[PDB]
């Protein structure tokens, strides 16, 4: 019997439709990043004698 | 696409009733058990680690 019920099913279709189906999915993601550092230094020295 | 509307080829199993095993079409019980014996002890523990 279980065999018999894998085999053939243990039902069958008495009430069906018939149709078109479509579906869509989609996604996107986007990400960018920027960074910057910048450093300037500047040090003078004059010095002077007799 | 339009080939393949011509020309389809096997590309997947129908889930519910895929394949049948070959000694089902045996003629008699004696040799499909000893088939079937010898597939579950043998076979298919060699070719599943094959």
């Amino acid at each position: 019997i279980s065999r018999y019920f894998d085999r053939v099913g243990s039902h069958f279709l008495t009430g069906i439709v018939m149709g078109g189906r479509a579906i869509l999915a989609s996604s996107t993601n986007k990400l960018r990043v920027k960074r910057d550092y910048s450093v300037s230094v500047v040090a003078k020295a004059s010095y002077e004698g007799l | 696409v339009d080939s393949v509307s011509a020309s389809p080829d096997f590309v997947d199993f129908v889930p519910t009733i895929p394949m049948q095993e070959i000694w089902t079409l045996c003629s008699s019980e004696a040799q499909a058990e000893a088939m079937r014996k010898h597939y579950d002890d043998v076979w298919a523990p060699a070719q599943s680690e094959k």
